[PDB]
């Protein structure tokens, strides 16, 4: 499983610029994919979508009619079309992988990413601090907050928990507010209720430092918490 | 010789099977009528249940 | 020699013939007169599957009473959702002569199996995203019966050679054979705990096995024709036989012998397959005449019809939970009762 | 000219609908049941048939106020009611020959492409019925629209209702394309049909003698065409002529005597088909009986 | 929301949908023969291409499937004849080896006399026609059936015997047509043989399907 990015780089006020995605590994017709994006020293923001056979298509509302997103399949590319730039949209650009039916995993594969430079009755989620100082082999514990119920009435709560390590992707570690992901050590925990989320780590180990964000999945848009950093 | 074989294997294959110990018939009914009648409360499609618990409807 | 084995069996099966006899001091048919009957059942159709391009087969439900699987004479698999209807899988085969189905009680595999003598076992979770085929078991004579998965790692199978197997299906390599029919095997049941197991095998006979010894512990006989059917009583010490003839009969383990019979005499077609309910208490048959009977399993009496669908019932099956009943018929279409 | 006194025609008109109204319901009602229970199997012309009988069975509904009126000679209703029933009448007998007509279509390509004729789905069919029942429903407006009459006589109704005067060539002209678009194109594709089947039925020769089934349907296919010709063609020779003469354009007085006295018994004769085509379609094979 | 399955689902039966139309159009013929019959040298030598074999050919822009069931076909039970959506059913049989036409007429007798087959048309290829001829001519065959009537040495006289003596076998005559041939290496001619017979049956299907009889 491989996804790589191509096309960033410096531009001029106005003019355009086309992000181009390269996926390789695996069975690229079957699966929806995202556009996000993080500017230099904020949290992430969602972008875009197309899904699978290209019948739906969801924008976000502050890039809508001057972005546009495509795919082609026999050829496993896909592309964001990008025009009349502004200075607020410096940042970098990552693709995400997708695939929904009955008992799956969405979020759990993301690209490496490309810089780009440039010279309301939407769901809020309020994470608590900016940084809780830590020291291995303690029990920590992370709460972030929401301004609906998050929960469904076929009984699902669609809240995810990505972590960040310096320099990487971020990756998944809990799907739908209780479930592991694939390959993650089982010392994470998460639970909850309606609009009071908890997530707990045992044992702190090395290489388990970084920034965590909680994000929601019930409506479009998505949106995304603000960041809870972790110092050793 | 085979049909030597196949006539000691029929012989220890029913010496096997004379070999095993039975009970009544009463029992076996007793038993039967007492396991229908304990779990007899949880049974959906014998004991129907509310709509508003039925996951199909 | 061969004369005095013969005497010598003939001995021991006047022997088992007394010991039988022995042992009839009562009956459920007069026992069973205290009972409250169940009444009247009626039951509605709640759902309604389509899809498939031919005859249905086999199908299999899952561990969690919400997911199952079905296979068709057109050479494919469907694994469906039945809270919603939606698809949520759709395999091609490699033969279009398939005859039986199995899902895996974990939930990452199935299987299946028929007239090539192979039995393929497909993988339902992969890092790509598609299903692709994880083992192929080859090593039987005749066609392919049926197949039930014991876990992740072991599975037994039965042919229309006389013989079944166990497999350890990490190797491919038959860990064990039973033998002992004469003619072809029709089906098997697994016990609840997974220690024994039934088959009826074509001679109007059916045998008792165990798995890891070997051989062959009991033989019950008196249909008249062909075994079509077979299952285990939900305590795991009881099971119930469908036969061609147009009767059902009930035998248990510890008695050895007969217990009821179930017939009405405006049956004159055979039985295509048999369940039980959750406590016990019914009995589902599917029949030749296009409608499934709900008998009443301790009195011998008829609770209940099911009716339409326009053909032959071949698959009939009740959840892990008890809270539906699926049909699947050779007009191609699935449906559940509730 | 010389008037006849045609007076007759009142006791022509009751006895022959008295004596078709009853089998014709009792055959077209127990036909409807039993082709209603053929549906379940594989078959798929029997849409075409269902339709066909729907067409005769409202047609024998609307005899009764006739047998009321040409006995009773008062009309204590409302004209809406009159022009109602004088609409349905015609309305069902075109849809009744249209549906003929594709009858025998269908029964053609069955016979000549049998390998093709296996890509056929029944919502073609159901398209082509719905089609044809519009267009026949919004081409036979004339008939209560241009006899809009006896607005001071309410005890007149059917039979005698008056003629609204119309040009001589906007009435050709509508008469002539009501006589192309009503017979010659449905005569047209039965004969060629047929032809068509007979060519491809007994001349192509089996190693299994097989010759008596065969010549069993060419008879059920020949006689189904006699009848339909010989029911259908008298009428639509002598309409022309009756209603030129009815609107004062034809003064010759012999011809004005012969259609005069001919038309009723036209009517009768046309009037056969529905009680005809059920016993001929579906009461002599030997499928349907079960 | 996540109901990207239901659209998941509508993309799934946009497959089937289509799959479902060539399923009607396939013409599948059941192959039978004797184990000499020269089974080999006649699927062979029409140019196409252990369980079950398939064979796939195309005749006049209509594809025909053949079934192979190579000797597991002995069985004489109803679930393994599951082979009743077949359009008809073929048969190889030897003539030139005397003492194999009772073999031959045993399985026929066996096969045509059986209920699931009642919509299915039979053809009947009598095979070599040659060492038949060869034989005729050297010996009599009054010698093995003492129930001939004719001339022993005239080749007509045999070919109508044989061929009356297996259309004798059968029951319910009238059922669906038994067609009957005589082919040695022709090879070349055999599709169209196949095909019209094929489509005599479709055409009396068709004559009763739309009630002219
Ligand atoms: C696609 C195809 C479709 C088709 C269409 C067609 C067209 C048309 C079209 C149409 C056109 C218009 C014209 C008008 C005319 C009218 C006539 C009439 O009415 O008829 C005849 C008769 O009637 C006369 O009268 P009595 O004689 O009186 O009689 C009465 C009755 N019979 C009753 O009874 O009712």
């Amino acid at each position: 499983v491989q996804l790589v990015e191509s096309g960033g780089g410096l531009v001029q006020p106005g003019g355009s610029r086309k992000l181009s995605c390269s996926a390789s590994g695996f069975a690229f017709s079957s699966f929806g994919m995202h556009w996000v994006r993080q500017a230099p020293e904020k949290g992430l923001e969602w972008v875009a979508y197309i899904s699978s056979g290209s019948g739906t298509i969801y924008y976000a509302d502050t890039v809508k009619g001057r972005f546009t997103i495509s795919r082609d399949d026999p050829k496993n590319t896909l592309f964001l079309q990008m025009t009349s730039l502004r200075s607020e949209d410096t940042a970098m650009y990552y693709c995400v992988r997708s695939i929904y039916y009955y008992g799956s995993s969405p979020f759990d594969f993301w690209g490496q990413g490309t810089t780009l430079t440039v010279s309301s009755a939407d769901i809020v989620m309020t994470q608590a601090t900016s940084s809780v100082p830590v020291t291995p082999g303690e029990s920590v514990s992370i709460s972030c907050r929401s301004s609906k119920s998050l929960l469904h009435s076929n009984g699902n709560t669609y809240l995810y928990w990505f972590l960040q390590r310096p320099g990487q992707s971020p990756q998944l570690l809990i799907y739908r507010m209780s479930n592991l992901a694939s390959g993650v050590p089982d010392r994470f925990s998460g639970s909850g209720s309606g609009t009071a989320f908890t997530l707990t780590i045992s044992r702190l180990e090395a290489e388990d430092v970084g920034v965590y964000y909680c994000m929601q999945h019930l409506e479009y848009p998505l949106t995304f918490g603000a960041g809870t950093k972790l110092e050793l | 010789t085979a049909s030597i074989a196949q006539a000691r294997k029929l012989v220890e294959q029913l010496k096997m099977e004379a070999n095993i110990d039975r009970i009544k018939v009463s029992k076996a009914a007793a038993d039967l009528m007492a396991y229908c009648e304990a779990h007899a409360k949880e049974d959906p499609l014998l004991t129907p249940v509310p709509a508003s618990e039925n996951p199909f409807r | 020699e061969l004369d005095q084995l013969r005497q010598e069996a003939e001995q021991l099966k006047n022997q088992i013939r007394d010991a039988r006899k022995a042992c009839a001091d009562a009956t459920l048919s007069q026992i069973t007169n205290n009972i409250d009957p169940v009444g009247r059942i009626q039951m509605r159709t709640r759902r309604t599957l389509r899809g498939h391009l031919a005859k249905i087969y086999a199908m299999h439900w899952g561990t969690d009473s919400r997911l199952l699987v079905s296979a068709s004479q057109d050479g494919k698999l469907i694994i469906w959702d039945s809270y919603t209807t939606n698809k949520v899988h759709a395999i091609p085969l490699r033969s279009s002569w398939v005859m039986t189905c199995a899902y895996a009680p974990s939930g990452n595999y199935v299987a299946c199996g028929g007239l090539d003598n192979i039995c393929s076992i497909y993988n339902l979770k992969t890092r790509e995203g598609n299903v692709r085929v994880s083992r192929e078991l080859a090593g039987h004579t005749g066609y392919l019966s049926c197949c039930r998965f014991l876990d992740d790692n072991q599975i037994v199978t039965s042919s229309g050679d006389t013989t079944c197997a166990l497999w350890d299906i990490e190797t491919g390599q038959q860990t064990t054979t039973f033998t002992g029919h004469t003619g072809d095997v029709m089906s098997l049941s697994l016990a609840p705990d997974t220690r024994l197991f039934v088959s009826g095998a074509c001679d109007a006979s059916a045998k008792l096995w165990d798995v890891r010894e070997g051989m062959c512990r009991q033989t019950f006989t008196g249909h008249e024709s062909d075994i079509n059917a077979i299952c285990f009583f939900p305590n795991g010490n009881a099971f119930a036989t469908g036969s061609d003839d147009a009767t059902c009969r009930l035998f248990d383990l510890r008695a050895d012998q007969e217990l009821m019979t179930y017939s009405h005499d405006n049956i004159i077609c055979g039985i295509t397959s048999v369940s039980f309910s959750k406590s016990g208490r019914l009995l589902l048959a599917g029949y030749d005449d296009f409608n499934c009977n709900v008998w009443d399993a301790l009195k011998a009496d008829r609770a209940g019809v099911l009716a339409g669908h326009d053909n032959r019932v071949s698959c009939l099956g009740v959840t892990d939970d008890g809270m539906a009943v699926a049909t699947g018929s050779w007009d191609s279409f699935l449906k559940i009762w509730n | 000219c010389n008037v006849t006194n045609v007076k007759f025609q009142y006791s022509l008109y009751a006895t022959t609908y008295i004596l078709i109204f009853i089998p014709g319901l009792l055959a077209n009602s127990a036909a409807l049941w039993v082709l209603c229970r053929f549906i379940s199997k594989k078959n798929k012309a029997i849409i075409f048939m269902i339709n066909l009988s729907v067409a005769d069975l409202a047609h024998v509904l609307s005899l009764p106020l006739r047998i009321y009126y040409y006995i009773s000679h008062h009309w204590p209703f409302q004209r809406a009611l009159c022009l109602l029933c004088f609409y349905l009448k015609y309305l069902n007998m075109y849809a009744s020959i249209c549906f003929l007509t594709c009858i025998s279509l269908q029964r053609c390509f069955f016979l000549l492409k049998p390998f093709r004729a296996r890509d056929w789905k029944r919502r073609y069919d159901v398209g082509i019925s719905a089609a044809i029942w519009i267009v026949v429903g919004t081409a036979c407006l004339p008939f209560p629209i241009l006899r809009s009459t006896d607005l001071n006589n309410n005890k007149s109704c059917f039979a005698d209702l008056g003629y609204k005067q119309m040009n001589a060539v906007a009435l050709v002209g509508m008469i002539t394309v009501a006589e192309l678009a009503g017979f010659v194109i449905p005569v047209i594709i039965i004969a060629w049909c047929t032809w068509k089947t007979t060519i491809s039925l007994r001349q192509p020769p089996m190693a299994f003698q097989g010759i008596s089934e065969r010549q069993k349907a060419l008879r059920m296919v020949f006689m189904c065409a006699a009848v339909f010709f010989i029911c259908f063609t008298p009428y639509h020779i002598n309409f022309i002529f009756y209603t030129m003469v009815k609107e004062t354009i034809i003064s010759s007085c012999p011809v004005v005597r012969i259609a005069l006295y001919f038309h009723p018994f036209c009517l009768c004769l046309a009037s056969l088909c529905c009680l005809l085509d059920p016993i001929l379609y579906y009461f002599m094979a030997s499928e349907f009986r079960d | 929301e996540d109901k990207a399955a239901a659209e998941r689902s509508k993309e799934i039966d946009k497959c089937l949908s289509r799959e479902k139309t060539y399923v009607k159009r396939l013409v599948k013929i059941l192959l039978l023969g004797a184990d000499n019959s020269g089974k080999s040298t006649f699927l062979k030598q029409m140019r196409i291409i252990k369980g079950i074999h398939e064979y796939d050919f195309e005749i006049k822009n209509v594809p025909f499937k053949m079934v192979d069931v190579g000797g597991q076909r002995s069985e004489r039970k109803r679930w393994f004849e599951c082979f009743d959506s077949v359009t008809s059913i073929l048969f190889l049989v030897d003539s030139s080896d005397f003492n194999r036409l009772t073999e031959s007429l045993n399985d026929f007798e066996t096969i045509v006399n059986n209920r699931v087959f009642s919509n299915v048309s039979i053809i009947l290829f009598l095979n070599k026609t040659d060492l038949l001829e060869e034989k005729v001519q050297i010996v009599s065959i009054k010698d093995y059936f003492l129930e001939f009537e004719g001339d022993p040495h005239c080749l007509r006289d045999v070919q109508k015997f044989l061929v009356e003596c297996f259309r004798n076998k059968r029951r319910d005559q009238q059922q669906k047509p038994l067609y009957h041939h005589f082919t040695t290496a022709i090879n070349t001619e055999n599709a169209r043989l196949i095909f019209r017979d094929v489509k005599d049956t479709i055409l009396h299907d068709n004559l009763k399907q739309l009630m002219l009889q």
